[PDB]
C-alpha cells in the first residue's frame, strides 16, 4: 500500500 | 543457561539508555507528525503478518525509525521509505531469511524503487552507526517471562500485545524506556488475566517498584481501554489470531487498583 | 581508503577478499574485509549487518577489534586488527609434533574469556571453528568472523537446515531444537579443544545423521537421564542405536584428569547442564595457565 499522509 | 540471565539484563539495561531516541523529536519535525508515525508503524505490523516476520523484527524496525527521525528531517512523501528500509534492516539482523528486497518494494505498491530502498538502508546505517542491537520491549518481556509463577501463555501474549500498542503512539511512549514499558505491560497483562501484580521477583531483578511503574502504566491502561476506538488497528487484528489465545478479545479492566 | 595501501590477500570468507593492508599515515597493519555490496539487487548483506553491529559492542582482548567502518557509494570496507594466521592453518603446520599442551591451555583459556564476554553481552557466535579463530605471534588468540553471530535478547530461532558446519555442531542442533543457546558455542569450543590435543576432529561426520552417530558412538547414546527431553526432540528416533560411552581417556589420551573433566563438561549432552564459558574459567585445568608463544 502507498501510505496517504 | 541463566548463568548470563542477570548479566544480560544488566547489559540490556545499559544499552537501552544509549539507544534512546530524542523525546521531542516529532515536535522538531516540520513535515511529519505523530499521527503519520502511527500510520507507518501500524503498516509495518501488517507487513510483518504478510511476510510472517518475528515480533522482534517489528520492534527493532520501530527503534531504527525513531532514532533516524531524531537526527534526520523527513518529508511525508518519504516517511514510508524510512520505514521500509528499517524493516529490511531489522529483517536482516533478526531473521533467518529476510524477505528479498523486491518484496519490500512490492509492499509499498512500487511507490519507491529498489535502488531507493537500498540506498535508504545504507543511509539508516550511517545515521545509526550500525548500532542495530537495540534492546526492545519484546526483549525485556522475554526476560521477564522467566520470572512468572506459573508460566501463563495468556499473560505472555497479552503482554506482547500491549508492548506493540506502545510502538504506535510516540505521543506518550517515547518518554519511557523499553524496560519500563515492558514492566507496565507485564503487570497490566498479569493484572488483566489473573488480577495479580508485578512480582517481587521482578522488583528486585529490575529495581523497579510498582509505584515507579505507575506513570507508564496509567498511560498503557488508557491505550488499552481506547484500543478498539484507535484509528490504527493492525495490532488488534493480529492478536485476534488463536496463535495468541485471542487476548485482544479479553476485556480490559476499567480500573488499575493502584 | 585513501590512507590504506593493499599489501596482499590473506584469505576470504563472508564478504571476501580480506586483504592485509597498511595505514599510510599511522603505519598500522590491519585487515580489510571489503564488501562487494549489490548496488541494485540485495543491499548490505545480513552477515555484514550482524558482524558490524555486534563487534562494535564487543571490546575484548580476545575478540577481533573492528577499528573502523568505511561507507562509500558502492563499497563498504571493514577494518580489523591484523592477525597473521588462524588456528586451522596453525594446526596443519603443527600436525606431526602437536601443538604443545601449555599452548592449548592458553588458547582455550583465552577463547573461553572471549566467549564469556560475548555471552554476557547477549551475543552468540554460532560458527566457532578453527578457521574463525585468529592467532598472533605473542601467544594471543581471538574470536573472529561474526557474520552468523546473533543477539539473543530474545531466543534465537534456529535454521531448519543448519548452515553452520557439521563437525563442530551440537547434538541439540542435530536433533532439531527450536532455539540456540550459549551452549552451542561451548560444544564447538569443546570440539576444538579436543581437536588441538589429538591433532584431528573429534566428530568428523559426513552427513547430519553420521555426525549424530559419531557423537553417540563416543559419548554414548543419550537417554532421558543424561538429557531430559531428548526423546521429545523433533529429529529424535526410537530407532537410534544405543552405544555405550567409550573411555574418555582413550578419546583424548594426552589430557590429564583436569583436562578431561573440563572437556567432558563442555561436551555434556544437555544444554542446560553444559558448562558455561564463565564457569569453565574457574576450572582447575587453568590453575597453571601461562601465555607461551607459538612457533608459526
Amino acid at each position: 500500500r502507498r501510505l496517504n499522509f | 543457561v541463566p548463568d548470563y540471565h542477570e548479566d544480560i539484563h544488566t547489559y540490556l539495561r545499559e544499552m537501552e539508555v544509549k539507544c534512546k531516541p530524542k523525546v521531542g523529536y516529532m515536535k522538531k519535525q516540520p513535515d511529519i507528525t505523530n499521527s503519520m508515525r502511527a500510520i507507518l508503524v501500524d503498516w509495518l505490523v501488517e507487513v510483518g503478518e504478510e511476510y510472517k516476520l518475528q515480533n522482534e523484527t517489528l520492534h527493532l524496525a520501530v527503534n531504527y525509525i525513531d532514532r533516524f527521525l531524531s537526527s534526520m528531517s523527513v518529508l511525508r512523501g518519504k516517511l514510508q521509505l524510512v520505514g521500509t528500509a528499517a524493516m529490511l534492516l531489522a529483517s536482516k539482523f533478526e531473521e533467518i531469511y529476510p524477505p528479498e528486497v523486491a518484496e519490500f518494494v512490492y509492499i509499498t505498491d512500487d511507490t519507491y524503487t529498489k535502488k531507493q530502498v537500498l540506498r535508504m538502508e545504507h543511509l539508516v546505517l550511517k545515521v545509526l552507526t550500525f548500532d542495530l542491537a537495540a534492546p526492545t520491549v519484546n526483549q525485556f518481556l522475554t526476560q521477564y517471562f522467566l520470572h512468572q509463577q506459573p508460566a501463563n501463555c495468556k499473560v505472555e501474549s497479552l503482554a506482547m500485545f500491549l508492548g506493540e500498542l506502545s510502538l504506535i503512539d510516540a505521543d506518550p511512549y517515547l518518554k519511557y524506556l523499553p524496560s519500563v514499558i515492558a514492566g507496565a505491560a507485564f503487570h497490566l497483562a498479569l493484572y488483566t488475566v489473573t488480577g495479580q501484580s508485578w512480582p517481587e521477583s521482578l522488583i528486585r531483578k529490575t529495581g523497579y517498584t510498582l509505584e515507579s511503574l505507575k506513570p507508564c502504566l496509567m498511560d498503557l491502561h488508557q491505550t488499552y481501554l481506547k484500543a478498539p476506538q484507535h484509528a490504527q488497528q493492525s495490532i488488534r487484528e493480529k492478536y485476534k489470531n488463536s496463535k495468541y489465545h485471542g487476548v485482544s478479545l479479553l476485556n480490559p479492566p476499567e480500573t488499575l487498583n493502584l | 581508503m585513501e590512507n590504506f595501501q593493499k599489501v596482499e590477500k590473506i584469505g576470504e570468507g563472508t564478504y571476501g577478499v580480506v586483504y592485509k593492508a597498511r595505514n599510510k599515515l599511522t603505519g598500522e597493519v590491519v585487515a580489510l574485509k571489503k564488501i562487494r555490496l549489490d548496488t541494485e539487487t540485495e543491499g548490505v548483506p545480513s552477515t555484514a549487518i550482524r558482524e558490524i553491529s555486534l563487534l562494535k559492542e564487543l571490546n575484548h582482548p580476545n575478540i577481533v577489534k573492528l577499528l573502523d567502518v568505511i561507507h562509500t557509494e558502492n563499497k563498504l570496507y571493514l577494518v580489523f586488527e591484523f592477525l597473521h594466521q588462524d588456528l586451522k592453518k596453525f594446526m596443519d603446520a603443527s600436525a606431526l609434533t602437536g601443538i604443545p599442551l601449555p599452548l592449548i591451555k592458553s588458547y582455550l583459556f583465552q577463547l573461553l574469556q572471549g566467549l564469556a564476554f560475548c555471552h554476557s553481552h547477549r551475543v552468540l557466535h554460532r560458527d566457532l571453528k578453527p578457521q574463525n579463530l585468529l592467532i598472533n605471534t605473542e601467544g594471543a588468540i581471538k574470536l573472529a568472523d561474526f557474520g552468523l553471530a546473533r543477539a539473543f535478547g530474545v531466543p534465537v530461532r534456529t535454521y531448519t537446515h543448519e548452515v553452520v558446519t557439521l563437525w563442530y555442531r551440537a547434538p541439540e542442533i542435530l536433533l532439531g531444537c527450536k532455539y540456540y543457546s550459549t551452549a552451542v558455542d561451548i560444544w564447538s569450543l569443546g570440539c576444538i579443544f579436543a581437536e588441538m590435543v589429538t591433532r584431528r576432529a573429534l566428530f568428523p561426520g559426513d552427513s547430519e545423521i553420521d555426525q549424530l552417530f559419531r557423537i553417540f558412538r563416543t559419548l554414548g547414546t543419550p537417554d532421558e537421564v543424561v538429557w531430559p527431553g531428548v526423546t521429545s526432540m523433533p529429529d529424535y528416533k526410537p530407532s537410534f542405536p544405543k552405544w555405550a560411552r567409550q573411555d574418555f581417556s582413550k578419546v583424548v589420551p594426552p589430557l590429564d584428569e583436569d583436562g578431561r573433566s573440563l572437556l567432558s563438561q563442555m561436551l555434556h549432552y544437555d544444554p542446560n547442564k553444559r558448562i558455561s564459558a564463565k564457569a569453565a574459567l574457574a576450572h582447575p585445568f587453568f590453575q597453571d595457565v601461562t601465555k607461551p608463544v607459538p612457533h608459526l
